Order: C-alpha cells, then sequence, then structure tokens
C-alpha cells in the first residue's frame, strides 16, 4: 500500500525496506544551438536507494553513455532505474533483501514491478510522503563522485554518518529530510549554515560536519528558520 | 428447428434465449420455446421477477441432444435436463396443444446478429471453461468467479478462462522487460496464439464467450476477461492483418448489441480509450471506433 505519516514510525521497524528515488537518473543541461535551436546535453546522474533504518545508501551512478542512441529517454530512465534496482536486490544475500521497496514517484511502479517479478514476496509501493531526495546532488561528496565518473559505478555511503551511535533511526531520518528540504529550498544558504564555521570539519569518511549534540540542535533550528523564511518570501506571508 | 420445452413456469421470470427475451408470469401456461435453428450454439437465461439477484443460465447445442427446462422447488431455479429417449421427447414436442403454449424463436431473416456474436464460440470449448462433464450443457451465473480471480473459492463452480496477466512471468521474457511490457506481441503471438489457443479462432471464441457472459449474466470476471483479451491485441505492435480486421467486426457487433443503459457497467473507460486512441492498433478498429463514438461519446 501507500506509505505516509500515521505509519511514519513503521519505516523504522525491523522489516527491511528501501526507498528508491529516480529524479536524478536522467539529467540534462539546456543550451542554444548554432542555428538558434535549443538542445539538451545529458550529464551523469544517479539512482538514490536508501535504507531508512540503517542509513545505507546504494548510489548507482548513471553514466551518460547509457543514453547514447536511445529514444524516449524520460521513459527509458524509469526502466533503467528498475533494471538497476532489481540487479541490486539480486546481488544482496537473501537475508539482506528488502521486504518492501517504496518508490518516491508513482511512475516507477510498473517498471519496478515488472523487473521484480522474480521476487513476488517483495512489495512495491508508492508513498504519500513528500520527500526531498531530489536534493541529494546538493551533498557535495555525492555530487563529486557522480560528476567525476567515467563509467557506470555503484558507491556505498552511510547518509547518517555516525549519528546512529547517538540518536535513533527515526530521529536521523528526520534530520536528513530537514537538511535535504533546506538544501532543496535554498541551497546556497543551507550550505552557508553547514559550512560557516571552519573549525567544525567533515571527516574524510563522512558526508556532513562533525557537530556536537547541541550544535545539531542549533543547526536544525537554523534549517527550520531557513525553510519558514522561504515560505514567507514565496507566499508573501 | 428444435424445441426446448418447459414442464411448467411456477415462478414469474424473465427468460432470455440468445439475444431475445420475454416475460412469463407466475404459473402462466408456458411450455417452452419452439422453432430454434439447430445452430452450433445457444443460451437460455433467467432472471426471477421477485428476486433479480442471480441471473443464471445454460449454454447448449441442440445437436448434442434434447434439452428441456424443469423448475426445481427445492433449489429454486429453472434447471436444464437432457432426455436420452428421443422418441418420448419427439412425442411431447410433436403435441399440437403443447406447441400452442410455446413461444417461437423469432429470428428475422435479415438478422445475422446471433451468429456474428457467436461465430467463434463452440460448445466443446465452453465445456472446458465451465467444467461439469456429466452434462452436455453448461451452467453460468452472475456470481461465478474466474480461476484467475480466485488466485488474487470453490474451483468446481469457477470459470476456467485462460489466465491473462500483463505483469507476470508468462507475459514478460527475462531480459526483455521494457520491450514486452510496452509491446505485448510476444505474449500475444508466441505464448497465447501459438502456445495456448493454437489459432485466432479459438482466441476469438473465448473473447466472444466472455463478452456474452458479461452481458447476459452481469458476470464481472467475464467482463474483465473480455477487456483483457481486447487489450492484449491492441497493445501488440505485431498482429496478423486478418486478425485485426476480424477483431473490428467482432467488437462492432458486440458494441451494437449492448443495451444502451448498460454502458457504465459493461465498458471500461480506460481500456477502450487506450485501444481506440493510444494503442498500436488505434487505426485498425475503424468500424468499432465509429459505433463507439456515435453511440457512447460520453465514455470517451
Ligand atoms: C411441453 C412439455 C410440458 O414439456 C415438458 C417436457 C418434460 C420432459 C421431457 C422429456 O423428458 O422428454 C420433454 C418435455
Amino acid at each position: 500500500g501507500a506509505m505516509n505519516s500515521s505509519n511514519y514510525a513503521e519505516l523504522f521497524n525491523n522489516d527491511i525496506k528501501l526507498f528508491v528515488d529516480d529524479t536524478n537518473v536522467y539529467r540534462v543541461t539546456v543550451h542554444k544551438t548554432f542555428e538558434g535551436n535549443v538542445a539538451t546535453k545529458a550529464i551523469n546522474g544517479c539512482i538514490f536507494t536508501l535504507n531508512p533504518k540503517t542509513g545505507h545508501l546504494f548510489l548507482k551512478i548513471i553514466h551518460t553513455s547509457v543514453w547514447a542512441g536511445q529514444k524516449r529517454l524520460s521513459q527509458l530512465a524509469k526502466w533503467k532505474t528498475a533494471e538497476e534496482v532489481s540487479a541490486l536486490v539480486r546481488s544482496l544475500p537473501k537475508e539482506e533483501q528488502p521486504k518492501q521497496i517504496i518508490v518516491t514517484r508513482k511512475a516507477m511502479l510498473d517498471p519496478l514491478e515488472v523487473h521484480m517479478l522474480d521476487f513476488p514476496n517483495i512489495a512495491i509501493r508508492p508513498t504519500e510522503l513528500r520527500l526531498p531526495f531530489s536534493a541529494a546532488m546538493s551533498i557535495d561528496k555525492l555530487s563529486d563522485v557522480v560528476m567525476k565518473a567515467t563509467e557506470p559505478q555503484m558507491v556505498l555511503f552511510n547518509i547518517y554518518d555516525d549519528w546512529l551511535d547517538r540518536i535513533s533511526s527515526y530521529t536521523a531520518f528526520s534530520r536528513l529530510t530537514l537538511l535535504l528540504r533546506a538544501l532543496k529550498t535554498n541551497e546556497e544558504s543551507a550550505k552557508m549554515i553547514l559550512l560557516s564555521d571552519p573549525t567544525i570539519t567533515i571527516k574524510s569518511y563522512h558526508l556532513w560536519p562533525s557537530f556536537t549534540d547541541e550544535q545539531w540542535i542549533t543547526i536544525e533550528s537554523q534549517m527550520r528558520d531557513l525553510i519558514l523564511t522561504e515560505y514567507g518570501r514565496k507566499y508573501n506571508v | 428447428m428444435n424445441t426446448v420445452p418447459f414442464t411448467s413456469a411456477p415462478i414469474e421470470v424473465t427468460i432470455g434465449i440468445d439475444q431475445y427475451s420475454f416475460n412469463v408470469k407466475e404459473n402462466q401456461p408456458f411450455h417452452g420455446i419452439k422453432d430454434i435453428p439447430i445452430g452450433h450454439v445457444h443460451v437460455i437465461h433467467f432472471q426471477h421477477a421477485d428476486n433479480s439477484s442471480m441471473r443464471y443460465g445454460y449454454w447448449f447445442d441442440c445437436r448434442m441432444g434434447n434439452f428441456y427446462i424443469q423448475y426445481d422447488p427445492k433449489d429454486g431455479l429453472y434447471k436444464m435436463m437432457e432426455e436420452r429417449d428421443g422418441a418420448k421427447f419427439e412425442n411431447i414436442v410433436h403435441n399440437f396443444k403443447e406447441r400452442q403454449m410455446m413461444v417461437s424463436y423469432p429470428k428475422i431473416d435479415e438478422d445475422d446478429t446471433w451468429y456474428n456474436l457467436t461465430e467463434f464460440v463452440q460448445m466443446d470449448k465452453i465445456r472446458k471453461i465451465v467444467r461439469k462433464d456429466e452434462n452436455q450443457f453448461s451452467y453460468v451465473d452472475s456470481s461465478m468467479t474466474t480461476v484467475q480471480e480466485n488466485e488474487l473459492s470453490d474451483p468446481a463452480h469457477s470459470l476456467n478462462y485462460t489466465v491473462i496477466n500483463f505483469k507476470s512471468r508468462e507475459a514478460i521474457r527475462p531480459g526483455h522487460e521494457m520491450e514486452d511490457f510496452l509491446d505485448k506481441s510476444y505474449y500475444l503471438n508466441t505464448v497465447m496464439l501459438q502456445g495456448i489457443f493454437k489459432n485466432s479462432s479459438n482466441y476469438f471464441g473465448e473473447l466472444q464467450f466472455a463478452f456474452l457472459n458479461a452481458m447476459f449474466f452481469g458476470n464481472y470476471g467475464s467482463s474483465l476477461q473480455w477487456h483483457a483479451m481486447i487489450e492484449l491485441i491492441c497493445s501488440s505492435a505485431t498482429v496478423p492483418k486478418h486478425m485485426l480486421d476480424k477483431l473490428d467486426e467482432i467488437l462492432y457487433y458486440q458494441i451494437k448489441t449492448l443495451p444502451e443503459q448498460y454502458s457504465d457497467i459493461l465498458l471500461n473507460e480506460r481500456v477502450w480509450n487506450i485501444c481506440l486512441y493510444s494503442s498500436f492498433q488505434k487505426n485498425s478498429l475503424h468500424n468499432t471506433e465509429k459505433i463507439m463514438e456515435n453511440k457512447y461519446p460520453e465514455l470517451l
């Protein structure tokens, strides 16, 4: 079924589940030709597949060569996402395979169901949660690895760094979606908030800065303020 | 000409015989239907006046024997039975007084409708869908579920239609996921026509039978099956030319025969808009498109 907020805590029960976001798989720049026309140029993208309980992010880099000589690329991108997610599931030991895959866009449902026919016990479902995973490419280390890739590649991250040493999965997911919503709403100001203090660094093996508990409370407040400020600017409130 | 006599009509009922229908009052002197062409196939259907729930009926072929209807006061329905003693049956049906209380199968000579609707329907295939081998005729009713429906609760009282499921391994070749889901030609031509049905005539026969069960009995699983068999052809880029042309004629007569007040319940807006306006075969259904547009423009 469709996921949401009555059962927001269920995301963090012990049934393995993966979110799949395909909004950065097919990416283009739009530029004007010599004749005067406008033309797209594809740039590398990625599939964002996240376990919300553990923070494990399976980042499949989609190299622009996969689009060469193909038609209807927006449509193909969904089937390519579905192909790669099915391949990921098949590559995992049975005890690590998800019980549910939650797609952030309903248009992924049929491609994924068709590619997952070998796994009839894996539920494929949409969600009514609006999630800001399209802002994943605002995370500098993720954007860097996608843009530097010269071939298809899978890269594993923990998108929660070491937070689960100190907070619950529920709290970590809430922190992540707040950060990502802020990056989506006002990327340059959200990066200023995170990077304004040169004495708080990002560990070589992390994605986010090494904030103390109290610093995270302050950061989270500043991100909430950013989001509310932008709402007011947008709707003249 | 053949006769389907009735022992009596103890309860008021609407009686259908093929595409025709008439009413019988409670305990009316009604002894049956006279002057039926031997044909290849027929259907006699019932809807009780005092309880319109359960429409039910019988498919039969006069060539396979002598069928009569007798009301069963215990089970409360008109039952079809066969008389093996043809002389006794000939004696009862000869009877001039008995024939006076029978209604004549009223076929207009210009009317070829019944046979356009049942051209590909054969009793031996009906008996495989409706499994009751001890009778030569086949009972269907409004409530009977299909085998496929049962898979998503009595396998004896089920409609054993060919399972068609677009998101199944049977329909999708590993390695051809996108190809086969967007272009169902593999599933149509290799799996269904070459593999299961053997030829288009048998495919069309099941499609026609499904349509008629949906129309005459309001059988929902039959409607699902009719629409699926249509959508499978239309969603295939590669279909023999003879089959597309024949499909247009089959569907034209089905849409023509449909009760006009029954379009909300017997026609699936999604499937028909896909088939007529979006699918690979949008342009191959010229006559069906024309009758649908002028008869049911609201659905489209
Ligand atoms: C017209 C008359 C009442 O038909 C009833 C009926 C009943 C049985 C048979 C039979 O078994 O042969 C034939 C006819």
